[PDB]
Formats: structure tokens, C-alpha cells, sequence
């Protein structure tokens, strides 16, 4: 059912947040 | 000629009220009749939620336009205060007109009325712009120092009739505080309105035992407690974040708008979660809904801070820069809620039958984690320093 | 260790909401059934108004205590924010508990609950005081500079467990703005909640003519227009007054509290005045009620300014002192509304049958008088200079 | 009836405001 799919969407959101943070760190 | 701070504060309060007006129908909804009348009630509920979201976004756009307009205008006088009052009065009609339009899409009257409201807002803002530029000393120092003011007199008019641009940090704080305060105390208003035991009610059902009548309404009190706690802690995270910002950008404003829009739904989530169902499966679904709403609310605050980090070199205070004295603490403080909400969600799949208790325990865990956050951060960093 | 401005602003927003909560039952009341069911409905209405006034005054007292407490405490930290959140949460219960107590005076449970709420507020404020004095750097500069801080650590605790004393001008402004904004947009919330034409409603009664259904509800829209205009202009007078104050005293705070308490009733007055009766005598009575409410609202702002004039030499900006560049304009601006309201009242006795029209005309007269006030003052002074 | 009496109370309120203003003026 959907619960795992919406959880995956949440995981994707946190992943884009993480990639933004890592990009900022690399830019320094 | 006097400072315009207070008039902008009043305008922000009015805008918070107007933006959050359409939440009341959602919480005042016919929450849960037994035997699953959902098959027909859910269309109504979804329509109301959609209207709420759309109206909130529209009013936020209007507020952003107002913030820019009074960013170019620096000072205020007796005339500008009255013009701003007119602008606020005309803004206050957007929710009702939008709801009327969506209610009767085929009839052109609703669309015409919405267009009338938008045109009125634009006209009043144009009048303010004209009045300001007719008296140079009211504009901000930068504009009236410049020699190209002649072009700006038409440019701002063209706007009122991109992510790197600045917003007013003070007005972002004021609007966010207004929305948070309105939402946090949202479902105590109805408790006061309709939840005081009627003398006849206690006399008949509870045989005069006022304590029994009072305890009959425990669930709504508990829902209010949880809602206020969660919203207050979200505001605390927002406040801690924004104490460390030098300048606010339009991307940060958009992320803040999304955060507030999703924050608005917490009272409904808690009301439903304490609106106990007939069987526990619905309870698990309610807990899942609450967890996802909380995660959506807080992940955008975290995203706002990360977006600001991309230009920390100019946007943030030095104390939060990479390697700063509080960078790690800030990250932990903003990441706390998303982590707890995500774990509570996942528990419903992995440890389902204990998930309601885990949600209750998380409600107690998060505030204490915030309270001790500095100490726990110090401890964890000390442990991991030599690993 | 960071500035405490924003947390106090959020607390002021919460306190405005809590203080004005009990107005909703009054406006949501069963306004006017024909055939005069007043003989029994008026007891209910009067009870609700009394409860509103009492709760507003209690919450204002709590807000004043909070303002003093965070006047002695200068800075804020992560712990003080959470403690303040707890204090606000416990404050939010005062209206419901007071209403429960008044509803069931014989049962000791209500009185016990009210006492519990008060004790909780006191305990949390004592905890804040202790935390502040345990860390000297958080107190205000004056207190931590003094060597008698040891006595104050017990003195403030004794207070939390006179007219010349200062209040925080910023917090007075914030609380007043919150209350004014809540009241001004008070009866648009219900219009949005329940006044959108139902498709079946228009289909049956109005045969699908949406325009007829919309026009059927004109009176409430007109009442909202009048209420917002009046409350906005009262706020404008308040804002103009307080732009010229250096320090706010406790007498000014008390007068402001009375002004706000009487301002709160305007939405009911306008709702009733547009709730047309069967015969015009009741309409004259409604106009009289509206005029007296407006006069009571504004006369206390005028009284506040006059009280501050008694110590203008220290309390006010030089520009408003006797013989100042704006003293006459300030007096006229603050005296406008009381004069118009008093004349509208007297008209009901002297020119009764035209008094409703005179009230309508006064509603249009006052805003224009405010708009041109400087020009009219200049004209009148020029004429009277050589007489 | 009461209307004139309540109007007199209003007049008294404005009178005390006026006396406060005049006292302040005299103090100067």
C-alpha cells in the first residue's frame, strides 16, 4: 500500500535537504 | 514623519488572522460519526482542506507584496497609515471571495468578485506608491539618495499592479509569530465556546456529578495539550533559527511559507488522533497522519536553514557558519523533530502494535531533548572526538 | 545568550488571543428572534458579557505580571524560552476555568481549579525568577550592576507569588495591536465560516439566482464594514498617540486596559445595529448603544493622554508638550471620536427621527476628518489667531 | 428615563478628562 511509498517520498525530501547541506559544506 | 515599525506590526497581525481564517471550518468540521459516513464526508473535508491551503497561499502572496511595498517606503505619516488601513481592509476579503468562487465556479459572479478584490488591492498599493514618491523624504534612504528614482517610481508601480532578493527579516518574524500563535491556541477557542458543562447536561446524564461530566470531555483537553506543546516547540525551533540570521532571502521566505502552511494542520491531526475510532487500525492511521504532518512542518524549517547555509558567508551570523561555535547545535536543534516524526512513522510499519504508545512517548521525549540539547550535544561530541 | 524581544512579542500575541477568547460567545450569540424573547434571552446575554469583561481583566492582569517579570529579566536563553512557553500554556486555561467557576459557583471544583491555575502560573514565574537570578548575566544591566541584587532576588519572588511605576512601552504597543487586530477582523471569521451561499440554499429559496442569495446577506457585510472601519480608526488614534510617548506608567496601562475592554464590544454593537428590528424605536436604541460604546472606547484614550500630560516634562516627547509643535493636533486627534459619538448620542434625544441617518453620516464624517486633520487644524488656528 | 442620565455620566467623564487637562496646563 501507500504508507511505504509516502515514507519514501519523505526520505527523498530529507535526502534533498542532506544534499543541500553537503553542497554548502563543499562550497565552504 | 515617524517610524513605520508599528504599522507594519499591526499589518502583520491582521495578515496572520486573514491567512489563517479558513482553518476554522476544518477544525469545526463534523469530525467522526460512527459506521463510516466517510464515503461521502471525506469529499467535504478534502474540499475544505484544499480551500484552506489555497487561501493561505494567496494571502501569503499578498503579505509578501505588502512587505516589499513598505520595504521601498521607509517612513510613514498620517496619510500612509490610513492608506495602509484601506489596503488591509480590502485584503481581508480574499478568503471569502475565493471560497465563493470555488463554491460556484460556473457562475461568473464569483470570478468577477475575486478579480475586483485583486484590482482593488493593486489600486490601493499604487496610490501608496504615488503618495510616497510625491514626497521624497518618506522613501528609504537608498532610494531618495539615488538619482534614478524616476525609473523606480514606475518600476515599483509595475511590480505592484529572484531567489537571491532580500526580504524583511522583521516582518517574516512577525508574520510567523502571528501564525504560530493563532494555530497553537486554535482548539482552546472551541473548548471555551462549547465545552463548559451545561447544568442540565450534568443534571440528567451525570446526575449532577460535575466531575463525571468534566471527565467525559477529557479527549479534547488532551488534544489541546498535545497541539499546543507541538506548535510551541516548532515555534521555539523557528525562533532559535532566526536569532542567527542576518538577511532573509526569497527562497527562505517560500520555505517558511510552506512550513507555516503545513504547521496549520496540526490541530486537526491532534483532534482526530484523540477522536478515538471503533477499532485500533484507524488509530494507527491517525498516528501516521499526525507523524507525517509534523515531519512536513519541520523538514521545511531544516530546509530553510540549509538553503541559507549555501550563502552563510553573507546571510548568517558568524556563530552558525561551518565550523562555528553553534553550527552543530543549530543543526541538531532543527533536525530533532524530523527525526522523531520519521521514526514514529516507521514504527507503525516495523512495530505497529506498539506505535500508539511510541507516539505518546515521543511527545514526552522531544521537549526534554530540546531542554537538554546543549548538554547532549556536548556529550556526544566529547565521545566522538576520539573515534 | 540572545535578545528577548521576539519571545515577548510571541507572548503578547498569545496573551491577546487568550484575553479576547471569550468575546466569541457574545458575537456567536442568538442575536434577535422576533416577538421579544428578550425577557429570558437577556439574562444569558448579560451573563456572557460579564464573563467576557471579567476574563479580559484577569488575563490583562496576568499579562502585566508577565511584562514586569520579563522587564526585570533582560536577556533570554534556550531554557527561558521553554519556561515562558510553559507559563503561556498554563495562562491559556484562565478563561475556561473562570467560566466553569461562574457556571457552577456552588460546586467547589471550579474554585479549586481556578486556584490551581493561579498557583501554577505563580510557580512557573518563580522558577523563571530563580533561573534568572542563578545566572547573573541574564538580568537587566541595572539589576546586575547593583549590589542589592540579593534583596531583589526575594523581592520579585514576593511580587510574583504605584501609578508612577514604568511599564514596557513596547509590550503595551504589542498587546494593544494584538487586541485591536483581533477585534477588527472579529466578525469576518463567522461570515467566512457560515455565510457562503449553499448551492441548495440558492437553488430552492432563490431559484438559482446567486445574486439574490448574496444580497440576502447584505446586513452582515455592512456590519463588518462599519466595525472594521471604526476599530481601525481607533487603532490609528492609539498609534498616533503612542508614537509620542517616552515612558508608559501604570496609570496609562490601566486606562489602556479599560479602553481595550470597551473597544472589544464594538463588533456586537454593529452586528445588532444591522440586525434590523420590527419597529424603529429599537433601531434608535441600537444606535444609542453603538454611540455610547464608541464614546467609552475613545474617551479612555483621551484620558490616557491627559494623564500622561500631567508629567509630560519627563513622560512625553518634547513635540507634544504644552505649546509644542503638535500638542494641538494631538489633542484634536484624540478628542475627535468622543465628540462625534457624544453628538450622535445627543441627536437621538434632540433630533431623534433623523438620528439613524446622522449616525450613518457620522461614520463617513470621522474618517475624512482624520484624513484632513492637520489642514483643518491649521485653518481653525489661523482663523482664531486674531480673535 | 435613563438615556439623559447616562449622557450625564458621559458628560461627567469628559469633565474629569477636561479637569485633568486643565490641571496639567496650570502645572506647566
Amino acid at each position: 500500500l501507500i504508507p511505504i511509498a509516502v515514507g519514501g517520498a519523505l526520505a527523498g525530501l530529507v535526502l534533498i535537504v542532506l544534499i543541500a547541506y553537503l553542497v554548502g559544506r563543499k562550497r565552504s | 514623519i515617524q517610524c513605520s515599525q508599528r504599522m507594519l506590526s499591526f499589518s502583520d497581525a491582521l495578515l496572520s488572522i486573514i491567512a489563517t481564517v479558513m482553518i476554522l471550518p476544518v477544525t469545526h468540521t463534523e469530525i467522526s460519526p460512527e459506521q463510516q459516513f466517510d464515503r461521502s464526508v471525506q469529499r467535504l473535508l478534502a474540499t475544505r482542506i484544499a480551500v484552506y491551503l489555497m487561501t493561505f497561499l494567496i494571502v501569503t502572496v499578498a503579505w509578501a507584496a505588502h512587505t516589499r511595498l513598505f520595504q521601498v517606503v521607509g517612513k510613514t505619516d498620517d496619510t500612509l497609515a490610513l492608506l495602509n488601513l484601506a489596503c488591509m481592509m480590502t485584503i481581508t476579503f480574499l478568503p471569502y471571495t475565493f471560497s465563493l468562487m470555488v463554491t460556484f465556479p460556473d457562475v461568473p459572479l464569483g470570478i468577477f468578485l475575486f478579480c475586483v478584490c485583486v484590482i482593488a488591492i493593486g489600486v490601493v498599493q499604487a496610490l501608496i506608491v504615488g503618495y510616497a514618491f510625491h514626497f521624497p523624504h518618506l522613501l528609504s534612504p537608498q532610494i531618495q539618495r539615488s538619482a534614478h528614482r524616476a525609473l523606480y517610481r514606475r518600476h515599483v508601480l509595475g511590480i505592484v499592479l529572484d531567489l537571491h532578493e532580500p526580504l524583511s527579516k522583521e516582518r517574516v518574524e512577525a508574520f510567523s509569530d502571528g501564525v504560530y500563535a493563532i494555530v497553537a491556541t486554535l482548539l482552546i477557542l472551541d473548548i471555551c465556546e462549547d465545552n463548559v458543562p451545561d447544568p442540565k447536561d450534568v443534571k440528567e446524564r451525570f446526575s449532577g456529578s460535575l466531575v463525571a461530566a468534566l471527565s467525559a470531555t477529557g479527549p479534547r483537553f488532551l488534544a489541546y495539550f498535545g497541539s499546543f506543546a507541538t506548535v510551541g516547540l516548532l515555534w521555539f525551533a523557528h525562533h532559535s533559527l532566526f536569532l542567527h540570521v542576518r538577511k532573509a532571502t526569497r527562497a527562505m521566505g517560500l520555505l517558511n511559507t510552506l512550513s507555516l502552511a503545513f504547521v496549520g494542520g496540526l490541530p486537526l491531526a491532534y483532534q482526530q488522533t484523540s477522536a478515538f475510532a471503533r477499532q485500533p487500525r484507524d488509530e494507527l492511521e491517525r498516528v501516521r497522519v499526525s507523524c507525517t504532518i509534523i515531519f512536513l512542518a519541520s523538514i521545511f524549517q531544516l530546509a530553510m536553514w540549509t538553503t541559507a547555509l549555501l550563502h552563510q558567508a553573507e546571510t548568517l551570523q558568524p556563530s552558525v557558519w561551518f565550523g562555528g561555535r553553534e553550527h552543530v547545535l543549530m543543526f541538531a536543534k532543527l533536525a530533532l523533530y524530523p527525526c522523531a516524526s520519521l521514526l514514529a512513522f516507521a514504527s507503525t510499519c516495523l512495530l505497529s502494535r506498539f506505535s500508539v504508545g511510541i507516539f505518546h512517548l515521543m511527545q514526552i521525549a522531544v521537549p526534554c531533548a530540546f531542554l537538554l540539547l546543549r548538554l547532549l550535544v556536548g556529550l556526544a561530541l566529547a565521545t566522538l572526538r576520539v573515534l
